[PDB]
């Protein structure tokens, strides 16, 4: 039970499933945001919805499902939690290849903060 | 272009110098496809060779068989040149005869790796109309026979070190896995004998007394050799003072039907109720909760897939979209077979109990034990891949 010592191990030998898991049963969220950004997208989903059933940090919750390329799920966080930079951060890497749906909504979203050149290219892809 | 004599100097110097592209152009300006394939060759540009050869079929085998046989000089590598020269059979046979070998001489895990690399080439033959239910009944064969060396080799090395690294539940365990799979003809050199010597030292070690008792009794249908007759024969008289009963904690539950199976079934590795195939752990050989289920006609792999994603806030078993809708990611695990055979899906029943299975071998594994196995010999155990091939 050297919760500390373990994740500093379980960190060096590369394992950051078990030092999530780890960090998740003790409350080390700090410890858990830093090796949940080293790790695998679908280990930063599971720390994303860590976060979401806390309800404290929901913008690391943001931050993970965008940097898991989870897009949908971050703007409708950002969106319920009010977080205008994280919108506009998520937004900057909305392509073509990106839901239609979503690309509508974030236009909208500009338009009403009067970033009329943004919600063009948007509203082009 | 009538100076023939200058150009062939400058051609002749272009070479000597290291040129081969102006000394090829000179060559082709004179029409010399014969001396530009040799020169390509003795240069060793082996991608304008074969740029060549796919251009000219006729170069093939001047080509490739120097490459092959410098490759087997330097035999993996000859069997890859053999698998590019179209040949599959000799590639085959190369690869059977290094496995007998393997065989004759007791390297049972290397004999183990050639069986499963001989697997998928049959795998890569069946692609092939006229050949795929043969090689899928031969790569069936070879798989089976690649996990019967893969257990075997634990216990050869159990009997003949005077130590055991393995657990004594593993050896137990693979014990019993081996003489549920061994066929009425046993495969050249495995011991019956070897595998019911460990399966009897290690049910009186772990309290299954029965089974230690009918091991014995298996073992005097069998000719002993004297090394061991000393040892079965003390643990005959042993195991009479024992009680007749085996311990209830050994006893492998059907996860799908929550049946408890005898320590050994008739029934080749299946429940003896719904007759659900067990699926072992490729480290412990543990039983894993695992049950494998099928799609609904109509649902394509890549459908099932974005399914499972989507995460919303003997009888096979099949499976709707809304129910994969309702499935964790966690809990599926997908077998990525190359393209005759369909993809396999398993349900994992104890989502705490973490399982991971090889991106390349499809093998599965407790994730702790395939964490440790592959961070201790830098690979996979089973196809000695490393991390970096997330590939069949």
């Amino acid at each position: 039970e050297e919760v500390g010592q373990a994740v500093h191990f379980y960190t060096r030998a590369q394992a950051f499933k078990n030092a999530i898991r780890l960090c998740k049963e003790n409350g080390l969220d700090d410890q858990l945001m830093n090796l949940a950004l080293l790790s695998s997208p679908e280990d930063m989903i599971e720390a994303a919805r860590y976060y979401e059933e806390k309800g404290v940090q929901m913008d690391r919750a943001v931050m993970l499902y965008h940097k898991a390329g989870h897009f949908s799920k971050a703007l409708e966080l950002a969106f319920a939690t009010q977080q205008f930079v994280a919108l506009q951060l998520i937004a900057e890497d909305l392509d073509e290849t990106s839901d239609p749906a979503l690309l509508a909504r974030c236009s909208d979203f500009f338009i009403e903060h009067s970033q009329y050149e943004r919600a063009v290219e948007l509203l082009l892809a | 272009k009538a100076e023939r004599e200058p150009l062939l100097l400058c051609a002749t110097y272009l070479k000597k110098l290291d040129s081969p592209g102006y000394a090829a152009e000179t060559y082709l300006k004179m029409g010399d496809l014969k001396s530009l394939v040799q020169l390509h060759v003795e240069t060793q540009r082996w991608d304008e060779a074969f740029a060549l050869g796919e251009k000219h079929p006729e170069f093939k085998d001047d080509i490739y068989m120097p490459y092959a046989q410098w490759l087997a000089e330097n035999f993996e590598e000859a069997q890859k040149a053999f698998h590019k020269a179209g040949r599959q059979r000799e590639a085959v046979q190369v690869l059977e005869q290094l496995t007998n070998n393997a065989v004759a001489e007791s390297r049972f895990n290397d004999a183990a790796y050639y069986y499963w690399m001989l697997s998928m080439q049959c795998l890569d033959i069946a692609q092939d109309p006229a050949q795929k239910d043969t090689m899928l009944g031969k790569f069936y064969h070879f798989q089976r026979l690649a996990e019967l060396y893969h257990g075997y080799h634990a216990i050869h090395r159990h009997t003949e070190d005077p130590f055991s690294v393995h657990r004594p539940e593993t050896l137990f365990n693979i014990s019993r896995f081996l003489l549920h799979s061994l066929p009425k003809d046993t495969p050249s050199g495995i011991s019956k004998v070897k595998i019911l010597f460990t399966l009897a030292k290690q049910s009186k070690a772990l309290g299954a007394y029965r089974l230690a008792r009918h091991a014995y009794d298996k073992l005097r249908g069998l000719y002993i050799p004297a090394r061991f007759q000393k040892s079965i024969e003390l643990g005959t008289l042993t195991i009479r003072a024992k009680p007749f009963h085996d311990s209830e904690e050994l006893v492998p539950l059907c996860y799908r039907c929550s049946t408890n199976n005898p320590l050994l079934n008739n029934l080749g590795n299946v429940c003896i109720n719904c007759r659900q195939p067990f699926i072992f752990s490729a480290s412990s050989y543990d039983v894993l909760h695992l049950v494998e289920f099928y799609l609904e006609e109509g649902i394509t792999d890549e459908e099932a897939i974005s399914l499972i994603d989507l995460e919303v806030l003997f009888v096979p078993v099949v499976v709707s979209r809304l129910v994969l809708r309702s499935m964790s990611r966690r809990d599926v695990l997908i077998k990525r077979w190359p393209p005759p055979l369909r993809w396999q899906y398993f349900r994992s029943l104890l989502p705490d109990a973490s399982i991971t299975m090889c991106p390349s071998c499809f093998q599965m594994f407790h994730s702790e034990d395939y964490e440790l196995l592959v961070l201790q010999h830098g690979c996979c155990p089973y196809c000695r891949r490393c991390k970096d091939d997330p590939g069949p």
